């Protein structure tokens, strides 16, 4: 949010530099489960996780594709049996 | 290979440039694999495994890592090492009605009904308690498989 807030000034360079390095990890995170199947996080301070197979566990950014993002790695999953 | 590393670290400190970060930096990729080894070898160790038990659970262990695979070839390499002998006894038991099972961890066991039902198979003696099943020295992958085998 510190980003949209500021991007007409001199402080553009620095918080776009500080943003880009500390979005690397979640990045990271949703490279692996959609293309692998396998999930990752730190802490578990990202709330996303994971017979019928649907009786699995699921606890800004684009909220859009956040929620797609977690049907599209339990597919994956699947296809991996 | 744990020691060939350390030989490397030990040449890279006596030219005077290691560092604490740069040695925490280069001991991370066999941190993951003595980890590995270490609960492998812990569960092990709990349940007293052997044979087909300790069969299932590298069956189980070689399904678990998948999402780097710097060890998924160390597991099933691991899985590969530990069923050479168990697939030599099956082999022997497939092609041939003779076994020679050195030690007891097979999932086939004989013991003879010869000498209750003796010269005659008209019990089926066979189909019975002669040549019989163990249920937990079974890898739990062969298990499909497993009244075709007997």
């Amino acid at each position: 949010q510190e980003a949209l807030h500021n991007c007409s000034n001199e402080h553009y360079p620095v918080l776009l530099s500080l943003l880009k390095t500390s979005c690397e990890p979640y990045t990271r995170f949703i490279h692996d489960w959609v293309y692998s199947g396998v999930f990752r996080d730190a802490y578990g301070e990202f709330m996303i996780q994971v017979k019928l197979y649907w009786t699995h566990g699921y606890v800004v950014f684009l909220k859009h594709i956040a929620h797609d993002i977690y049907v599209c790695g339990k597919t994956i999953n699947l296809l991996k049996l | 290979e744990h020691l060939i590393l350390v030989s490397q670290l030990e040449q890279l400190h006596r030219q005077g440039l290691l560092s604490l970060q740069k040695l925490w930096f280069y001991i991370q990729p066999a941190m993951r694999t003595m980890d590995i080894l270490a609960s492998l070898a812990t569960s092990v160790d709990k349940g007293e495994c052997l044979g087909g038990s300790t069969l299932s659970l590298l069956h189980d262990r070689s399904f678990s890592y998948t999402g780097d695979s710097q060890a998924q070839e160390l597991c099933l390499y691991l899985t590969k090492a530990a069923s050479a002998p168990y697939f030599e006894v099956l082999e022997k038991w497939i092609y041939r009605g003779i076994i020679h099972d050195p030690y007891s961890e097979f999932m086939v066991e004989e013991h003879e009904l010869r000498k209750e039902r003796i010269q005659e198979d008209y019990n089926d003696k066979y189909w019975d308690q002669r040549y019989t099943i163990v249920q937990q020295q079974i890898p739990s992958f062969l298990q499909k498989m497993a009244d075709k085998i007997l």
